[PDB]
């Protein structure tokens, strides 16, 4: 369950990306 | 490995032997005489020789009541019999400063290994010592301690000897003979010889049986100091808890509801004051105006005890510094217990030590239990309570259409607990509450350094490991990662315990806990006394505290300094605890070319200075302690500005 | 989100109304006057269920709504907001308060002289 | 200012004609050690095990597991020393040099020498005690090291050609031979060490692979001072070794500091002094002057406890340093003087302490 | 800009807390003895009704609450992509909302435009 | 750290006080009374200075001190520390106040029913 739980924190990254 | 060179880690368990512990603490006692027989010299009201003494201190108050039970110090109004007090405290102030010697040398010598006395002109042995002669061949059959659990006995020893020696002290110098009735002082020399008989035979029955449980302590320093410290901060607890229901039990009136009826005269207290063109002369004061006209100009004025409450303040200050530090060390023992957890996980003696107080934590499975379990009461209990205050305060305040009668003033605690509470009053079931989800909230912080000191859950699933004990974060990987070590646990348990630490400030002043705004002039903050038939008023509501309890604040020019400095120390904490780390660290280098360019252009030679910065983990550091020196230095203010509880209660004002 | 996921949110909020309504019996408190026993708890309960459940509700709002507003939301987020102070100044003047305040007879006072007349009388 | 040193010792000696004592030692050090590489650890352990008593043959064995700098050392040695006469003494035995991902095996037919200057019957009668006895040591050995790895065929070529090429590699052996500071240590215990001689150098097949063999002979000399020559007799109980006898020994060290763990029984513990009088054996000077080489360094502050355990009816007549405590059966030593000749004896003394304990 | 931020921060803070020891009368000191005789120069009294220390304070504390927040915008018209200490490292920065590179070089947290925005409105 | 660093505080310092002095015998204010023109600037100046040298050297001392601190410091450190707050305690009645307050009379007030009669009369 490691890779599925690390989707998500990817799904809120320090990166550039798009924000409401 | 990470670097141990701090400055603050000197006197570290590492570095030390169990020969220079000793001596460490020893070195310690003979201050602590030394400090002890200035808190006794400061409390002369009038010297020997009829010069006038010294004026009121806090540091003299806390102990004044004790001094009396003992006879040392008397609360007579007459100078004669004030005269002879003055002599007993210089005494006792001398003799602390003979003890105190002989301790910082016997303790200077410990110390240094050097344990040679010229009289007998022979060197003792730690690792072997008959102990007092003839005295320890008898009980320890001729040998001593060789560890520390074979020194449970021994220790135990010494702490009958200890009591026996002050009950010996309390009949011959003090005259209080042992009569077994629990009213007088005369039952604390009866239980100082109950208590020796006990321990002596504790201390004999662990010496023939050295005590097996925690067997790895043995082998670590820091694990036994630990555990020692996360037991003396529940017993530092337990006294505060005890001190506040005793010092104002009936048998202890003579002593501390007796303080009321005095004048007391505090340096740094209002003083008389004088006009602008004041020209004092020996004899009279001439074309100058001062105030009262009753005293010296610049004399400290009088302070009535009863309005004061003196009583209240004295058994405050002792009872909530007995607890400031008794959570202290709970913190500080989990701490320096997991410092330690963190070193048998790295060389890896963790899965082989069979103890039950570390096998029973061994799988992560039950950590995620237990961690789910404290974590989920806390939320269950500091939601269901402050839903509470914060309805109380919606009904007071007439918000959304509701009135003072909607509100929890029939919520209470049950009539088995309602002994615990002089008057019952929903003051009393939200303040329990309080510090249920008080303990609960910072207990997670707790958890978490004995449970995840090298690896998490989370962790092992990240695949990392936590190295140290005092490393920041790592980077900004996975969204960020900062605030992970034990060490800064440790600061997110004393910053959350902060609120605990406040139910209880607020709790002893007499103040309201179940609304955060109580005895305001608004809709229905002052129709609570009889709303709830409450006996007593308290002094105001979470917020209207700050407004009432600094009216005396403000009107003391020291109280007003500790008031200003203390708040300049907190927000200092912000520098250090923001994420602006990286900023400083520009900053300062910009700074350091900036000086080095103005020196160059300015003088012919050029001086540098490099400015520095503190790190992360330094910053951290000096952040909880500027967070939590500048929050309790002001919480001195609020006990030490007087006890303003009142036992008449307000009607509604209709 | 379906069947048991909200009998439990409801159930759970129901069990601990009574246990509210069960501890004031226990309690035994005495009653402010003109008011019934049964009521004071289920008062007390109410208000604060009602507090809990909007904190979650606007939580939950927020988070299902900070996500999901896009180009399209462009004219309809800043009209319907104008619909939440538009609605709520009419209920200030509808529901909270009926006119601007006239003493028992019906007259006006809007001056410091009358102010300082009026409370004389 | 000063570092402190910790130590416990413990002795415990049988009745009657048996030399057989148990020896324990535990010793911790705060200062770094002279090694210029660190971290360095080391295990070392000896058995030794009687054949048979008519022949007195024994078989030692001794295995050393080191790891230095991240470097895993091992050198293990199996062989069997048997007296031939009161000088000569042969010894055939087997062995392994490891270190790292290197290793290679070896296999030595050696006897070894031992002469007195003089043999005195004055010096024998007016003394009781003789410390100083002057001699020399000759070893044959023939070493029989198969060239399985690249290396070692290249370690041989290049030794055969040097011996070809060099007229000094007789004497600029001992250069090598004993590596940086061991060669100063020769000096310092007044032992000289004389040229080698290589007999032969000779290739022979063996069924595995090529073996190079060599057959060579040395000689060294003790001014009195080395107790391999001053005592040849006492390091050798062969025929006192009537039970299996181990000494086992460890050590970490690094720049904290050094950790010493010894234990083991060995007949020769306990030796007759005259007059019906038992007396623990000289100390070996050996050692301590090895030992003040890298003990003036620091200066520390001594805790050490010496117990000693003597047999049942069995008391002490005598001995300097006096013990702080007795205890029954057990006597102590610790703090006051015996804490002078410890910190004599870690520095490079050679202060005698004797005890003599008579039934 | 740091330099001036400096010696107008402390020269008026000094005054406030030095106005601050005079009144409360500690360490034996009088009103007589603090800045209650500074005032705006005559030149600038037009710009005051009743002027006072209470105007030449306000005008040195709002030229120091300039000059401090003013620290916060060179740095963003500056060091956007790099910094002189940056370049000395040998780092890039990237991006307007990096929150730290992590612990690194005793941490660097702060770094970016968005975070000295933030130290500029606070 | 020698010859013009400590030239220029010494310099920077003189220059202030200089300012300060100066500036008063234009800034127009009505001295205090029994006060010299002269004093009220030097006074005044003389506090400022003090609170950051006095600042200025707590903070270089105590960095001194943090990286220059041992287990040699062991026992002095506790001692110093003991010898400051004995000689702290002594200016208390020394120089900071002489004896417990006193009446013009020499009378003493320890009680609070003796104070209530005086507050009274
Ligand atoms: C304040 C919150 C925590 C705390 C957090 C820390 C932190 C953080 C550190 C230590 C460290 C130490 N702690 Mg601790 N520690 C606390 C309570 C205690 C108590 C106690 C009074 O019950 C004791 C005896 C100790 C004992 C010790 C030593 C084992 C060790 C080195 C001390 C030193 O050199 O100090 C400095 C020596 C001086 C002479 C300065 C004055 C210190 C006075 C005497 C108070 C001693 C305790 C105090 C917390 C020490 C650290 C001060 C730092 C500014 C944090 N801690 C509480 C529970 N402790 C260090 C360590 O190595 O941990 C593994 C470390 O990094
Ligand atoms: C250290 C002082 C002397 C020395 C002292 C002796 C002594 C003494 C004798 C030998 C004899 C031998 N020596 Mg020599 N020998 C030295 C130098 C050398 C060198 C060399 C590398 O230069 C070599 C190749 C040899 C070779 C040899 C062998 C042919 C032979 C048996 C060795 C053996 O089995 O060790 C076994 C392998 C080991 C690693 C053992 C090491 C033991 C250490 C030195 C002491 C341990 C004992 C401890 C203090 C007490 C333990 C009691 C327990 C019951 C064991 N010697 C130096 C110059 N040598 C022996 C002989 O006579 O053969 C006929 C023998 O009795
Ligand atoms: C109420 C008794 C408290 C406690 C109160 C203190 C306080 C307070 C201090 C120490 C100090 C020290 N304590 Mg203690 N000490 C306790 C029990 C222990 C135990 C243990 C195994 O139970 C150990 C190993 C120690 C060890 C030590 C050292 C870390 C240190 C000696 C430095 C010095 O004196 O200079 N304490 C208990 C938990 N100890 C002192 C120190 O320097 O701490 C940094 C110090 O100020
Ligand atoms: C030891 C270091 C200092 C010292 C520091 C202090 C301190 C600190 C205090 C005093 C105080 C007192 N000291 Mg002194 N004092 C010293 C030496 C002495 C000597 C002496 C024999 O030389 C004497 C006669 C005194 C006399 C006295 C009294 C005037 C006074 C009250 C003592 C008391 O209640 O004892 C009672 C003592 C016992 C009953 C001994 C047993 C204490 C036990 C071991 C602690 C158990 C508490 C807790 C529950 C621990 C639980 C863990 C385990 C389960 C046990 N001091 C030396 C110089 N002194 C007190 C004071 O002034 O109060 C206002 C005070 O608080
Ligand atoms: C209050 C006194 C302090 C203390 C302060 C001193 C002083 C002072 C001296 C020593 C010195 C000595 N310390 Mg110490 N030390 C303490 C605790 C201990 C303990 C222990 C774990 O209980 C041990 C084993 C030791 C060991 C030793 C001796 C071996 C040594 C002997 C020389 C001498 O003059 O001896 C006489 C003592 C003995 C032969 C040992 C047996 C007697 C007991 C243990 C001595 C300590 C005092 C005793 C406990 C006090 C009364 C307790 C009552 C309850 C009031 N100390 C006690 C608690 N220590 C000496 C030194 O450093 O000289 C340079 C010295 O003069
Ligand atoms: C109506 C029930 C009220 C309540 C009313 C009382 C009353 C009345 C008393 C106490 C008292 C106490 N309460 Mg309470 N208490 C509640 C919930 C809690 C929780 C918790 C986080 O679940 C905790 C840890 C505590 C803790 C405590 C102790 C300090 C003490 C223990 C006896 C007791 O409860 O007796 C009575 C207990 C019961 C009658 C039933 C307890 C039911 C358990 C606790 C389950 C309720 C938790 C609930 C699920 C929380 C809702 C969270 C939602 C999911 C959002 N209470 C709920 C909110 N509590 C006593 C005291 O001394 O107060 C000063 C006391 O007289
Ligand atoms: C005795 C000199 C006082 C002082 C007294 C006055 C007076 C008086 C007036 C002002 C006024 C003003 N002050 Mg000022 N001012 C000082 C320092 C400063 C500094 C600074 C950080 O160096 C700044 C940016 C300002 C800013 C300003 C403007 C708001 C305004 C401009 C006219 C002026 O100064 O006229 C007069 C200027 C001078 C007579 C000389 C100025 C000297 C220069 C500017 C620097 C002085 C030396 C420097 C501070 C050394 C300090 C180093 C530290 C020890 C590290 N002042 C020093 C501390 N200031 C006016 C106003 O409107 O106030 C409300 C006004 O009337
Ligand atoms: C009183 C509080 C205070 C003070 C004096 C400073 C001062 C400073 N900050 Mg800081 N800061 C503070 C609060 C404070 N900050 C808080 C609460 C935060 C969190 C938001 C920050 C966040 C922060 C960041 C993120 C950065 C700084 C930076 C700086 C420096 C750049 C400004 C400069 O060069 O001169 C400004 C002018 C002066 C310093 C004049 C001196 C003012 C008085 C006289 C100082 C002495 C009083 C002091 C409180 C005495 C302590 C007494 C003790 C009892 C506590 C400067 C040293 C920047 C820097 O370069 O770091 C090194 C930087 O990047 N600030
Ligand atoms: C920091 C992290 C966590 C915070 C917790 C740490 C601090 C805890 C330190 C105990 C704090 C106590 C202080 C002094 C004791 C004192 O006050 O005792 C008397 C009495 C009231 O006395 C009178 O007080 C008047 C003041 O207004 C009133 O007016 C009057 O009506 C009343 O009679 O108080 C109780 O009965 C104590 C209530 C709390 C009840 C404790 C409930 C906790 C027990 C259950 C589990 C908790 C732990 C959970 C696991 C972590
Ligand atoms: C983000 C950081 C910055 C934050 C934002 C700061 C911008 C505001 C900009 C300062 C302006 C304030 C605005 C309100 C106007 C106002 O008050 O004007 C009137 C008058 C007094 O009026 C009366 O006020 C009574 C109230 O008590 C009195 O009792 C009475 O005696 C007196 O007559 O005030 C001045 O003269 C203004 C003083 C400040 C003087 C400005 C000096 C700055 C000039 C020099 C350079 C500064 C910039 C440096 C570069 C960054
Ligand atoms: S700002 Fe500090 S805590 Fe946050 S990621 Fe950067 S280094 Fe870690
Ligand atoms: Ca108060």
């Amino acid at each position: 369950d490691a890779a599925k739980m690390r989707r998500f924190l990817f799904q809120r990254t320090e990166t550039r990306s798009t924000k409401w | 490995e990470t670097r141990s060179t701090k400055w603050y880690q000197i006197f570290d368990t590492e570095k030390l032997d169990d020969e220079q512990v000793v001596g460490g603490h020893l070195a310690l006692l003979g201050v602590l005489g030394f400090i002890m027989g200035i808190y006794y010299i400061s409390g002369i009201q009038v010297f020997p020789w009829g010069a006038p003494g010294f004026h009121d201190n806090w540091f003299y108050l806390t102990i004044k009541p004790r001094m009396v039970s003992l006879g040392i110090d008397t609360y007579s109004t007459k100078t004669a019999d004030l005269e002879a007090a003055g002599a007993r405290l210089l005494g006792w102030a001398a003799f602390h400063f003979l003890v105190g010697s002989v301790l910082i040398f016997g303790g200077w010598r410990h110390w240094t290994h050097n344990l040679t006395n010229p009289f007998t002109g022979r060197c003792g042995n730690f690792r072997d010592f008959r102990f007092l002669g003839k005295f320890g061949d008898v009980v320890f059959n001729g040998t001593s301690a060789k560890s520390y659990k074979e020194a449970l006995g021994p220790h135990a020893v010494y702490m009958s000897l200890l009591f026996l020696g002050w009950g010996i002290v309390m009949w011959a110098i003090l005259g209080f003979a042992p009569i077994p009735d629990f009213q007088t002082i005369n039952s604390e020399t009866f239980m100082s010889f109950v208590f020796a008989v006990i321990f002596f035979a504790l201390g004999i029955y662990w010496w023939n049986n050295p005590p097996n449980a925690a067997i790895h302590l043995n082998d670590d320093m820091k694990a036994a100091f630990s555990v020692h410290l996360t037991a003396i901060g529940y017993i530092n607890i337990a006294l505060g808890c005890i001190a506040f229901v005793a010092f104002q039990q009936p048998s202890f009136a003579p002593y501390y509801k007796e303080l009321d009826k005095l004048v007391f005269y505090l340096y740094g207290e209002p003083f008389n004051r004088v006009s602008f063109n004041f020209v004092e002369q020996g004899g009279k004061v001439i074309s100058g105006a001062k105030e009262f006209a009753d005293f010296p100009a610049y004399a400290i004025l009088p302070k009535s005890g009863e309005a004061f409450g003196m009583a209240r303040v004295v058994t405050n200050l002792i009872v909530f510094n007995h607890i400031i530090c008794g959570v202290l060390y709970v913190f500080a023992g989990v701490y320096h217990g997991g410092q330690y957890l963190l070193k048998i996980q790295l060389n890896g003696m963790y899965n082989q030590i069979k103890s039950i107080w570390i096998t029973k934590g061994r799988d992560q499975e039950v950590q995620v239990k237990i961690l789910g379990t404290v974590m989920a009461l806390c939320f269950a209990t500091m939601l269901s309570v402050y839903a509470v205050i914060v309805w109380n305060t919606i009904c007071e305040l007439n918000i959304f259409g509701t009135n003072i009668t909607m509100s929890f003033y029939w919520l209470k605690p049950l009539p088995i607990f309602q002994w615990m509470f002089a008057d019952p009053s929903i003051n009393d079931w939200v303040m329990a509450h309080v510090i249920t989800a008080g303990s609960l909230f910072s207990l997670i912080a707790l958890v978490r350094i004995a449970f995840f000191a090298h690896t998490s859950p989370l962790w092992d699933d990240l695949g990392l490991k936590k190295n140290s004990y005092s490393f920041p974060c790592l980077g900004p990987v996975y969204g960020g990662t900062c605030g992970v070590s034990i060490q800064d646990q440790l600061w997110f348990a004393m910053l959350w315990g902060i609120k605990g630490l406040s139910a209880v400030c607020w709790y002893i002043d007499g103040a309201w806990i179940a609304s955060m705004m109580y005895g305001v002039p608004a809709a229905d903050a002052k129709a609570w006394d009889s709303i709830a038939h409450l006996h007593h008023h308290y002094t105001s509501g979470i917020f209207y505290y700050f407004w009432t309890e600094t009216v005396t604040i403000f009107s003391s020019s020291h109280l007003s300094t500790i008031l200003m400095i203390g708040h300049l120390v907190w927000f200092i904490s912000f520098a250090v605890w923001f994420e602006d780390r990286g900023s400083r660290l520009e900053g300062a280098d910009i700074q350091t070319r900036t000086i080095r360019w103005l020196g160059k252009k300015f003088l012919n030679r050029d001086v540098n200075f490099r400015f520095p910065v503190l790190t992360i983990s330094d910053s951290k550091l000096a952040g909880t302690f500027l967070y939590f020196g500048g929050t309790f230095m002001l919480v001195f203010l609020f006990l030490a500005n007087g006890f303003y509880q009142t036992n008449s209660p307000l009607p509604p004002p209709v | 989100s379906n069947g048991k996921l909200i009998a439990l949110a409801v159930g759970g909020a129901v069990l601990m109304g009574a246990l509210f309504f069960s501890v004031s019996f226990l309690t035994g408190y005495i009653p402010a006057p003109n008011h019934s026993a049964i009521l004071t708890p289920l008062r007390s309960f109410m208000g604060w269920f009602l507090l809990i459940f909007c904190a979650s509700i606007i939580i939950m709002g927020l988070g299902k709504m900070s996500s999901a507003i896009s180009d399209k939301w462009f004219l309809s987020f800043p009209l319907s907001i104008f619909v939440i102070v538009m609605v709520m100044f009419l209920s200030l003047r509808v529901y909270w308060e009926k006119g601007r305040t006239t003493t028992v007879d019906g007259k006006y006072i809007r001056t410091t002289a009358e102010l300082k007349e009026f409370l004389n009388k | 200012d000063v570092t402190t040193a910790h130590s416990d010792y413990e002795i415990v000696l049988e009745g009657g004609s048996s030399s057989w004592g148990k020896v324990k030692a535990r010793a911790k050090v705060n200062a770094p050690p002279a090694s210029p590489l660190l971290p360095a650890d080391c295990d070392v352990k000896l058995n030794v095990k009687p054949l048979d008593p008519a022949k007195g043959f024994v078989r030692i064995s001794a295995v050393f597991e080191s790891i230095v700098d991240s470097t895993k050392n091992k050198l293990t040695i199996e062989a069997d020393i048997a007296n031939e006469t009161k000088e000569r003494r042969i010894s055939v035995g087997e062995g392994m040099v490891s270190v790292g991902d290197f290793s290679h095996t070896f296999s030595f037919e050696g006897s070894v020498v031992n002469l007195f200057y003089y043999r005195s019957d004055a010096v024998r009668r007016n003394v009781p005690n003789p410390i100083y006895m002057q001699g020399r040591q000759f070893h044959d050995i023939l070493m029989k090291v198969p060239l399985d790895n690249n290396d070692l065929i290249d370690t041989w070529e290049g030794t055969v050609k040097a011996i070809g090429s060099t007229g000094a590699f007789n004497d600029w052996i001992r250069d090598f031979w004993f590596i940086g500071p061991a060669f100063t240590a020769l000096n310092e215990g007044g032992q000289r060490i004389s040229r080698i001689e290589v007999n032969g150098l000779n290739t022979e097949s063996g069924p595995k692979g090529p073996v190079g063999v060599s057959r060579w002979r040395f000689s060294h000399g003790g001014s009195g001072m080395v107790d391999s020559i001053s005592r040849w007799a006492e390091l050798f109980p062969s025929d006192k070794l009537n039970r299996p006898a181990q000494v086992e020994a460890g050590f970490r060290s690094d720049s904290q500091g050094i950790e010493v763990k010894v234990d083991g029984e060995f007949p020769g513990v306990s030796v007759d002094a005259g007059g019906g009088l038992r007396r623990i054996l000289n100390h070996p000077l050996i050692p301590l002057v090895h030992h003040g080489m890298v003990g003036k360094f620091n200066n520390f502050n001594v805790d050490a406890q010496l117990k000693v355990v003597l047999p049942k009816g069995y008391k002490i007549r005598y001995a300097a340093p006096q013990y702080r405590s007795q205890n029954l059966e057990e006597y102590r030593w610790s703090g006051g003087a015996y804490a002078r000749w410890v910190e004599h004896v870690c520095k490079g003394g050679v202060g005698q302490f004797e005890i003599l304990y008579a039934q």
